[PDB]
């Protein structure tokens, strides 16, 4: 029972801004933390498959980083297609899969 | 062309049984483990069950343990989730994710290809 | 106090270094390269301390030199020689420690030492060819003066730049490079060791287990630890095809144990954990013992001695080097009283290390 | 720079003229251009006191026999 917690419950930023989502695990899960992006009304898409390894086909602007139990997803060039929800999934073992609470990118006004 | 589609979702009475099917195209189910992940409306993703067709081993989440039965047929590359004694919390969208096998990069690409997901309500 | 502080250095330094040179030659004879380099370092410090009382007595009489020209030349050349010999020997010590720790040679060591003494003698040639006694005006004050003519103009600028660059910049950079590579190797070895210690602890708590919940939790921690250990590849594809393959088999066995434990079969989980214990020897034990050996070199007293000597030498020499840089900036016209005020202070504290270099042997030995 | 200047004889480096005082030798030699009725002089740029045990420089040069 490993629990993932995301600090930025709600995030708002403009086009071209840099955003960062931090996810913390209840215990060490190695680099077994994937980052998914889910658009409203659509299935999630894998963005980062290791802690810090970019999945093939997604834009290169997305980056990941691991620091002990702190996993960070960073977006540099926030294009208007990045306004969806983001989930961190600890996938240490098949029956130990736990997703994060979530973080949705909104348009800052 | 690799994808997973879901079928069998719909409006059913509470306390009944459901059969959610997951059809896989472009890959062999024997080479991957098929997981079922639920997402409640206006809420995050929750892992429900999984089946490793080659090994035959299945697991369930504690909230759904003892009520669901996940199976798979390798002839048609399909997975099945059988739900009994449905409750109010089971009203959600179910996704059929695909996860590789240890060792190698197939394992590290957790849930690379998800399913479309079917909504079930009670 | 500068005239009397030098007297303190000579008493301790000669007494300390003479014991040090005997210990590294008789009690612990020249069995290692670092022993040869430390012997040479003690000899260089003794050579400087031989000429130190000349400076002490020269400063005692309000900066007037009673001796001849040759004593002045010898003392100045000894100051420069001590600086260069010490920095070169310390860099060779750091390189030797880096090779010993990361890449696990006596005639080459002796050749290196004689080359270091030759280079330090060559770098002290200006002080042994220009320094001469100089009668100060109509008084009888005679001092150890540097006489640079019009042909050799800006020679003091060049000597200061050589002291600040060749004697401080290149040694500092090379020592920092060697020690940061050493720390990188230590970090990788410690990562592997810590991950395997957690794996062993969780294996033990698996063995003395009652229900499947504790077994599942311990197997979870073991799987995380094994995945982390597989990342920590040893510093320097025969290895990757065997290190990573060994850990792939290990985590496969952890997965088999987890599959058996989820079903509720505790005994089969114990059996799979024991098979994991068996697999440790076949693939992972060689790298475990290599990492343990690499970490053993930290508790080695000679590594601590060398690191303390290097750190203290550079801390002692930083003020003198930066004040030499300020003085050469003033002479070159780029840029004052404070620079000259503490110049004797800097020259005294810079060579104070020879006083207590033996003390490290007496504290870290 | 800003060193004390001087003039010495080489008939040795016999001190003659020292100026920023005017401590001359046992001869007149004018004052700070010498006496032109006299029967090589080096310009020495030396600091008044040694800054440290080692730091003491002399420039010499300017060899000009009268």
């Amino acid at each position: 029972d490993i629990q993932m917690t995301q600090s930025p419950s709600s995030l708002s930023a403009s086009v071209g801004d840099r955003v960062t989502i931090t996810c913390r695990a209840s215990q060490s899960v190695s680099s077994a933390v994937a980052w998914y992006q889910q658009k409203p009304g659509k299935a999630p898409k894998l963005l980062i498959y290791s802690a810090s390894s970019l999945y093939s086909g997604v834009p290169s602007r997305f980056s990941g980083s691991r620091s002990g139990t702190d996993f960070t997803l960073t977006i540099s060039s926030l294009q208007p297609e990045d306004f969806a929800t983001y989930y961190c999934q600890q996938y240490l073992y098949y029956s130990l899969v736990t997703f994060g609470q979530g973080t949705k990118v909104e348009i800052k006004r | 062309e690799v994808q997973l589609v879901e079928s069998g979702g719909g409006l059913v009475q509470p306390g009944g049984s459901l059969r959610l099917s997951c059809a896989a195209s472009g890959f062999n189910v024997v080479d991957f483990s098929l997981h079922w992940v639920r997402q409640a409306p206006g809420k995050g993703l929750e892992w429900v069950a999984y089946i490793s067709s080659s090994s035959g081993s299945t697991s369930y989440a504690d909230s759904v343990k003892g009520r669901f039965t996940i199976s798979a047929d390798t002839s048609k590359n399909t997975a099945y989730l059988q739900m009994n004694s449905l409750r109010a919390e089971d009203t959600a969208v179910y996704y059929c994710a695909r996860w590789g096998y240890w060792p190698g990069e197939p394992w590290w690409k957790a849930f690379d290809y998800w399913g479309q997901g079917t909504l079930v309500t009670v | 106090m500068i005239p009397t502080l030098y007297s303190i250095i000579f008493v301790v330094g000669i007494f300390g270094n003479s014991l040090v040179v005997i210990v590294i030659y008789f009690y612990m004879k020249l069995k290692t390269v670092a022993s040869v380099f430390l012997l040479n370092l003690a000899l260089a410090d003794l050579c400087f301390l031989l000429t130190l009382p000349l400076w002490a007595v020269y400063t005692a009489m309000e900066y007037r030199w009673p001796f001849g020209n040759y004593l002045c030349k010898i003392a100045s050349a000894s100051v420069s020689f001590n600086l260069y010999a010490s920095v070169f020997l310390l860099t060779c010590l750091s390189i030797d420690r880096y090779l010993a720790i990361v890449h696990p040679t006596m005639l080459v060591a002796k050749v290196t030492c004689i080359i270091i003494w030759l280079l330090a003698g060559l770098a002290s040639l200006p002080a042994i060819i220009h320094r001469n006694v100089f009668f100060i005006e109509n008084t009888n004050i005679t001092v150890c003066a540097f006489h640079y003519e019009s042909q050799n103009s800006t020679l003091p600028i060049g000597l200061g730049l050589t002291k600040n660059i060749l004697g401080f910049l290149f040694p500092f950079l090379i020592i920092l490079t060697s020690y940061t590579l050493i720390w990188k190797a230590l970090k990788k070895a410690y990562d592997l060791e810590d991950n395997w210690e957690t794996l062993n602890d969780n294996l033990k708590v698996i063995e003395k287990a009652d229900n499947a919940a504790q077994v599942k939790d311990a197997l979870t921690k073991m799987r995380a630890a094994a995945l982390d250990a597989q990342k920590a590849t040893p510093p320097k594809s025969p290895e990757m095809k065997d290190f990573r393959h060994g850990f792939d088999i290990l985590v496969g066995q952890i997965d088999d144990a987890l599959k058996l434990a989820n079903e509720g079969k505790v005994k089969e989980a114990q059996a799979a954990a024991e098979q994991l214990k068996t697999t440790r020897n076949a693939y992972i034990q060689k790298y475990l013992e290599r990492a343990r050996s690499t970490l053993d070199k930290l508790n080695d007293d000679i590594f601590k001695i060398i690191m303390a000597i290097v750190l203290f030498f550079f801390f002692s020499w930083i003020p003198h080097q930066i004040f030499t840089f300020l003085d050469v900036l003033i002479q070159l016209g780029i840029i004052a009283d404070i620079v000259d005020t503490a110049m004797p202070i800097t020259i005294c504290i810079a060579y104070f290390n020879n006083c207590l270099n033996p003390l490290f042997y007496g504290f870290l030995g």
